RNA sequence: UAGUUGGUGGGGUAAAGGCCUACCAAGGCGACGAUCCGUAACUGGUCUGAGAGGAUGAUCAGUCACACUGGAACUGAGACACGGUCCAGACUCCUACGGGAGGCAGCAGUGGGGAAUAUUGGACAAUGGGCGAAAGCCUGAUCCAGCCAUGCCGCGUGUGUGAAGAAGGUCUUCGGAUUGUAAAGCACUUUAAGUUGGGAGGAAGGGCAGUAAGUUAAUACCUUGCUGUUUUGACGUUACCAACAGAAUAAGCACCGGCUAACUUCGUGCCAGCAGCCGCGGUAAUACGAAGGGUGCAAGCGUUAAUCGGAAUUACUGGGCGUAAAGCGCGCGUAGGUGGUUCAGCAAGUUGGAUGUGAAAUCCCCGGGCUCAACCUGGGAACUGCAUCCAAAACUACUGAGCUAGAGUACGGUAGAGGGUGGUGGAAUUUCCUGUGUAGCGGUGAAAUGCGUAGAUAUAGGAAGGAACACCAGUGGCGAAGGCGACCACCUGGACUGAUACUGACACUGAGGUGCGAAAGCGUGGGGAGCAAACAGGAUUAGAUACCCUGGUAGUCCACGCCGUAAACGAUGUCGACUAGCCGUUGGGAUCCUUGAGAUCUUAGUGGCGCAGCUAACGCGAUAAGUCGACCGCCUGGGGAGU
RNA sequence: GGGGGACGGUUACCACGGAGUGAUUCAUGACUGGGGUGAAGUCGUAACAAGGUAGCCGUAGGGGAACCUGCGGCUGGAUC
RNA sequence: GAGAAGGUGCGCCGGCUAGGGUGAAGGAUUUACUCCGUAAGCUCUGGCUGGUCGAAGAUACCAGGCCGCUGCGACUGUUU
């Protein structure tokens, strides 16, 4: 384009927005589960992922993933949820730290201990 | 309706050094016969005439060292409708100081070098190699 | 938008003003974005970047704005006043029920919110403020301690010797390899932490006494030099120094398939699980879970969140538009952008210089202090700016005068389906009339529906009516584009070509705005030959709304008005200038020996090949996508959606 | 005694509050219109070769659904 | 739609201040059923400021109830 249209309507930069829009600019935040259910991942993979859904302080309502080996994970127990984006589910962009809260880490692991918390034997 | 002359001799001389031709003639003005005044004394043509009475030309006469012609790259700076000034300190360089650069100054038409020796800034040119 | 925008007269305030009022006048601002909506305290600076820029305004500093909510004035040098006054409201508390009281967005602290943020400290010794200057008195600003790996910078967790290469571990071709001089063993060392002793600097003063100067009428008082004497520290067990103990007091964290430094066994078998992207796992997994080994960093290491880089991925420096996304359907034209050629003037741009400024800090450079460094600090540069003066005059602007190469006019002359309004033809189709004549016609891969002795098709004669315009006709013409083919009259636009005079830059492009817009369709009125969506029947077909067959209405045609889109195509905006060739063709002048089936050259079109050059390639290539200018339109992953 | 002053009275200005009619913005609503995805399933076979009737673009009419037909345009059209 | 909805002003007594219309004392002169044009008067409009009286100022008779959804018929009209 010519100097003389620049001057008449000038080069917008355009703009991106949050991938995870809740949690709005924190890192973690806490919230109550609702529901525990076990989805199915997408077509390339087979297996059977478990998925929590939740209701945060803001009053969103929105799924979340818990990761290690076995939860003990009832309903009405609060969590702390983090971001990070599940490329397997879909709908899915919110893990669970572990050992935190309510959730009281994993056992028997000793490769990896501060992620999903586990203490040093 | 031509909208820029100097720029147009400049198109003559990189057009005809790819035709192989020697001669060149164009119309004539008092800056375009001032302008090939300074390309002689730098060296890259042979000579220019002044040669008519109404309708004055403007006959160059090329080099070629070899068969790659003397001149390799020529562009207009200050295009009309951007108008570049600049001082001493921002004066550009082409080529480390091997090319040469034309700067209308406060006391003539003269290359980057002598400018800068007098210390008068001005409009620049063009930036031939 | 009606104190709204000016004027006048009078008030009002430290001070100019619609600040206020009374009449006068009908103005003012706006596409250079007023008004309105949504959000946000700005700045010196911080964080990235090679740079241009991009985000962002914690601590420190300057300015503004508030002090439970909404008002209002007083006092005063100066407030429309954080610990003042009055009022209204909300909210706590007191009460003898009549009435009262209060405002932590001061320092601590509690409750609440939250992913998340500290002690109800010590003092006036220092620097400062307020009052009194006579010392003194106040000070939750200051100066200091407490808490928290919250960050940057520094130091420890020992050093040397030591191969029977020990056990022990893991792997193995069963030979060994590896952990590894690493341990153990032997010889030394003691910073920090611990313990003991010592120990500055932050202190300037004040009191008291003495003395000398000047004040004076009176060296009485008092002020000032100076002397002498006495007194003062929150920090504080100060930094710092010496001695003693002994190797004792002190290492994790992620990762190891590729990007990417570093690997093999054992469990598990499309399960559990992994993941920043590619993607691994179905019975041998260097990717999941473990075990050895190894690599990165260290008093920290990892994940998440959030900015700038890499991103030439909003391209000023620094990109694109024939087919990848991207050139409006084409014109004319206002604001605006750009300007052929000679002088002359001027100095608004431009360059050079001087002065005033651009707070201090921060960044950068040279130094100086803390055992080094972080940290503190002296001198300089820089802060790109804005303003006022002085000079230069090439280019742009402005001004004055010219010139004819752009552009336009006058004069001959050709070529054309360029428009509009009427008129007139000939061939063919159909309907109708009439004669002759008599059994099928028509249709199709093949048939059937249909039409026929109530005389069809064929064939001859006649009448009426409607629309299209063979051959010429061609990479041929004209038009701004859509478009435009019978012949003649009638009005009427522009282009070509030659000669010659004149005007003397009168030009280019064009956001908004104005027009002309195929076909289908829509409105009122005409008109109804053929063709033909919708439809009807036959056939084909598992099925056939479809293709094919027989029929057949709106429409196609005309007048008037509307709609505005198309593969509206050269998938290529308009305008101007340069760059090897060859073969065609429309129209027009040339030159030329002349008989030419002539010759060569030159402009205005329209085609086929082709060198340089460009291009991702295909391919364009004097009718550029080549080399360059002036202005405009437009593009930013796919769907969602031109919705 | 005058002058002057205060206090009362009264007008102006003004906050709270009360009234009516509008905008605009979120929160939600029985039923409806599409879109994206999925992995099962049914009905077909429209497009890509002359995809078995050459495709596409505009427009109208019709149809379970891809789509079909009409009028005009296009080569991004292949056989000769 | 619509005088939508909805709201304010209104009495007497003065103080000022804009006019409007007739008119004629005179002149123009076409000299007479003529053109212009005053004063004073009567008359009709208004303006902006004071005072004042009452629970009450279009003080009596006189004279719109308004708005939101929906059926049917375009309307004014005509009919036992
Ligand atoms: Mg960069
Ligand atoms: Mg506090
Ligand atoms: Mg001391
Ligand atoms: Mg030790
Ligand atoms: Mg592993
Ligand atoms: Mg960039
Ligand atoms: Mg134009
Ligand atoms: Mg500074
Ligand atoms: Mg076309
Ligand atoms: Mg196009
Ligand atoms: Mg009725
Ligand atoms: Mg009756």
């Amino acid at each position: 384009a010519t100097i003389n249209q620049l001057v008449r309507k000038p080069r917008k930069r355009m703009v991106d927005k949050s991938d995870v829009p809740a949690l709005q600019n924190c890192p973690q935040r806490r919230g109550v589960c609702t529901r525990v259910y076990t989805t199915t991942p997408k077509k390339p993979n087979s297996a059977l992922r478990k998925v929590c859904r939740v209701r945060l302080t803001n009053g969103f309502e929105v799924s979340s993933y818990i990761g290690g080996e076995g939860h003990n994970l009832q309903e009405h127990s609060v969590v702390l949820i983090r971001g990070g984006r599940v490329k397997d589910l879909p709908g899915v962009r919110y893990h669970t730290v572990r050992g935190s809260l309510d959730t009281s880490g994993v056992k028997d692991r000793k490769q990896g201990r501060s992620k999903y918390g586990a203490k040093r034997p | 309706s031509m909208q820029d002359p100097l720029a147009d001799m400049l198109t003559r001389i990189r057009n005809a050094q790819m035709a192989e031709k020697t001669v060149v003639s164009m119309p004539s003005s008092k800056l375009k016969a001032a302008v090939a005044k300074v390309l002689k004394d730098e060296g890259y043509i042979a000579d220019f005439q002044i040669s008519s009475e109404v309708k004055p030309q403007l006959s160059i006469e090329l080099k070629y060292f070899e068969g790659k012609p003397v001149i390799e790259e020529v562009k207009r700076i200050s295009r009309p409708g951007l108008r570049q000034y600049k001082s001493v300190e921002q004066l550009p360089k082409v080529r480390g100081g091997l090319g040469v650069s034309i700067v209308s100054t406060n006391k003539g038409v003269m290359t980057d070098r002598a400018a800068r020796a007098a210390g008068v800034g001005g409009e620049v040119l063009c930036t031939v190699f």
